[PDB]
């Protein structure tokens, strides 16, 4: 038999999940929403140009900003005005406002999907 | 070489030299100054890099310095006090100078006749003078005096000591701009004026003008400068010059029998201990041991860590980061050698470590080849690398790195004219 | 591949000359043709590029 | 090529979502959350027992 | 003439200025109003990014500093973040007078009150004789506001009917 | 006027670069050159601006 | 590139590159302002140019 989209909430108090058959052959997918912090970007030679995420799954777009030392904060750039997400791949500068200057690097965080690997995760 | 001195670089969708790419240290517009390995301080009077201290019990003592300086230009007659922001008081001042030589400027005297409360500061400058006689925007050093460092007195008799963590080499016959930035509004400084008396000697007047090479400056925001002809800052600038070797004593202090072989084992010439150790012991059991460090001086050594009392936590300090140039699009351009060629400063104890990426940083190469090596200076060796990087194919990206590093806090290196340069062969 | 990814094959086989790139749109009649063969120079075309260095140097001066 | 877990927040406002890649051929599945109204349930025999609802994908009540 | 300097922290797209005028000319005279850069030194340059003539007509004026009278450029002028830059006012006539708020002086409107601070600290009001050699004015800056503009979409025109 | 059509590259979400190399001369050299750009428009609210113009030859 | 940012000229007999010419529409010596056909107006903070209003 097989089993496809079996869902159950994750709780950070209790790692563990059951699965609801019992004799289970083989895992095929597991998939989960995962945060990124601190992921580098480095900005594209094309101005309002489109630069490509590390993973081509995401969907959010929590935080983007520069720091000339660890921990201070230059400028942060604000969503809708600034950048916008494309494709659940890109961050886009064609909005109108202020963008990061060509071949430099900046920060990025954001939510995707994660396909979990055995042993790893 | 024409690259290296242009300085100067768009913020969106620059055109770029195809198969070039310099950095003259002159100006930030080169840097990816937002790297999370960027680490450099700029000296653009010397159009040089390198790093500055970061602070990531016994105590030690500098017996022998690695400078001594001199007082070359002095100027004491006072008459007045002038506040160091008189365009916004409720209801920044700088002085010009110059030299007829190259002097190594190691710190900076000024007299305070008031200042704030504990917590305010006072930012201290050296900036160049333009074509036409004023001020301009360009910053050579840059320090934080805190208050409990701003000595006071109503005679213009204490003298604040201004130390810089790098020095200010000053080019002869070109002026130079002392700049005193505060945002609060109870800083005081004496001024000395034609034909006002002096403070401690009021029978007497400052006939002619106090130095004659200088004039006193004020602003209202740092940038449009009213010249005051009349009027000098009460200050002095002390010049330094670098002898052959320098020692600092450790006060005296995991086993403390077997402790003396793990402690030999370590302080060496060539591990992050490089200071050429000595020792004086008791009696092998006691706590009381003296550790001794020297090392040889050079005339890029800090000031401020001269200055300042030293521990073996502070002293001993790996110092590191980076320098990353702006990435480069060579679409148009594809390479498959590089050139890469750059003058360095190597110290005892320290590392440079030519760097380039193909793909915007995402990964990070290094050359197989071992660099030729040509003396520039008494110090800076040219260091050049011809690799053919890519044996088939052609790269359409470039990025360049360079990659300083230290095993102490005094030694530390230099790098200059980095120029890069690709071919299709 | 993707059409923003795809390249042509690496080959260094001596005995065959390029004569250029075909690329084919993903599932459709259109095709993309580009030449890039290497050309001879002849003693003309090397002098005339004598020149241009000549002229560089020129300007450079 | 194949493109899984492709995602996008959904707007009561604006029905429509795109794909990324231009060239569909077929789409495998589309799936998201969706909430039930007011389904029945007769509770079986067994004291302090088990009732099944009409899907096997529930994951909040 | 006269002249005052301002600048941005951002990329800003300058679409208009406002001035405040005490006294104008006859219905003939004209105000030369500029927009030039500032230099390293931190003075005007002869550089002229923009440029526009007002009549006596366009000119309001007022005995308390409220009339503004609203200044237009053929080309909007993009204010490069971080760098200064300095509205210069320029005509031959004798009988241009303008509002200017000073550092300790009392408000025309409230003479109760006194400007206590600096009336605007990242600028400098400037005079001089020959629109080339700037004497600063510390304590003094003009009274004055810049209008800058986002853009949208669409614009739309509708003509009165035929 | 130049017989090729110039071929195009994106600068920004505004400006696209244009590009025409063209053998204008077939046999024989010219001596003299002066660049030209012809702007025009059909209202008064829309109107071209150029930049970065760059204009090199060669003899081949 | 190099010649698209220098913007200066001289008036009489001015050394220009060979092969080589290029505007950075940063100054005027470059353009032969006197010329007939020449309506077009500089904007030097962008390094454009465009066309001014004109009623006729």
């Amino acid at each position: 038999g097989t089993a496809e989209n079996e869902s159950t909430i994750f709780n950070k108090s209790n790692n563990s999940i059951s699965l609801a058959n019992s004799p289970v052959k083989e895992i095929r997918r597991v998939t989960g929403q995962v945060l990124i912090e601190k992921e580098r970007v480095t900005r594209g030679a094309q101005g309002d140009g489109q630069d490509f995420l590390s993973n081509n799954t995401a969907f959010e777009i929590v935080k983007v900003w520069t720091e000339t030392s660890p921990g201070v904060t230059t400028k942060e750039y604000k969503q809708g005005e600034d950048f916008r997400l494309t494709d659940g791949q890109t961050i886009d500068w064609s909005p109108q406002g202020q963008e990061p200057s060509g071949g430099t690097s900046y920060y990025v965080s954001y939510k995707y999907n994660k396909r979990m690997e055995a042993g790893k995760d | 070489v024409n690259a290296l001195d242009d300085g100067a670089m768009e913020g969106q969708n620059p055109l770029t030299l195809r198969s070039v790419f310099s950095e003259g240290f002159i100006s930030l517009d080169k840097a990816d100054i937002t790297h999370p390995d960027f680490g450099i301080v700029f000296s653009f009077e010397d159009a040089e890099a390198t790093l500055a201290y970061t602070e990531a019990h016994i105590w030690g003592r500098l017996i022998s310095a690695p400078f001594t300086e001199e007082r070359t230009i002095y100027q004491g007659q006072a008459s007045e006090t002038l506040n160091v922001n008189p365009y916004n008081i409720p209801n920044p001042l700088a002085q010009s100078f110059q030299y007829d030589e190259n002097r190594t400027i190691s710190s900076l005297g000024l007299y305070f006749a008031s200042k704030g409360d504990k917590q305010s500061n006072v930012v201290i400058q050296i900036r160049g003078m333009g074509d036409q006689g004023y001020p301009n925007k360009t910053i050579y050093a840059e320090t934080v005096m805190n208050a409990d460092d701003i000595k006071v007195s109503n005679n213009a008799s204490a003298e604040t000591r201004v130390y810089f963590d790098d020095p200010m080499m000053a080019e002869g016959g070109k002026e130079y701009a002392i700049v005193i930035i505060t945002e609060n509004s109870d800083y005081t400084m004496w001024v000395g004026t034609r034909t006002k008396p002096k403070i401690d000697k009021p029978n007497e007047v400052i006939s002619g003008n106090p130095y004659l090479q200088g004039v006193l400056f004020s602003s209202s925001n740092a940038s449009t400068w009213t010249p005051h002809q009349n009027s000098d800052l009460k200050f002095g600038i002390y010049t330094s010059k670098f002898n052959e070797t320098a020692t600092i004593e450790f006060e005296p202090i995991k086993l403390i029998l077997d402790d003396m072989a793990s402690s030999t084992t370590f302080d060496q010439l060539k591990w992050e201990p490089i200071g050429n150790y000595q020792d004086l012991d008791v009696l092998g059991l006691a706590r009381q041991v003296k550790l001794r460090a020297t090392f040889e001086s050079n005339r890029y050594i800090s000031p401020l860590m001269s200055s300042s009392d030293l521990t073996f936590t502070t002293f001993l300090t790996e110092l590191t980061g980076s320098y990353v140039g702006r990435a480069i699009d060579m679409t148009e351009a594809p390479y498959n050698t590089v050139r890469f060629s750059y003058e360095a400063f190597l110290p005892k104890g320290t590392k440079v470590v030519p760097k380039y990426s193909a793909d915007d940083g995402k990964t990070w190469k290094t050359f197989t080849k071992s660099p030729t090596t040509t003396r520039a200076n008494n110090e800076f060796t040219r260091y050049v690398i011809d690799e053919k990087v890519k044996s088939s194919g052609t790269n359409t990206k470039l990025q360049v790195r360079l990659d300083l590093s230290t095993e102490n806090s005094f030694l530390r290196p230099r790098v200059r004219r980095l120029m890069v340069t690709t071919r299709d062969e | 591949n993707i059409m923003r990814l795809v390249t042509p094959p690496l080959n260094t086989d001596p005995e065959n000359l390029q004569l250029g790139t075909v690329t084919v749109l993903p599932d459709s009649d259109e095709a993309v043709c580009i030449s890039f063969a290497i050309t001879r120079l002849s003693m003309e075309d090397l002098q005339k590029v004598k020149t241009r260095v000549d002229n560089l140097e020129y300007n450079q001066a």
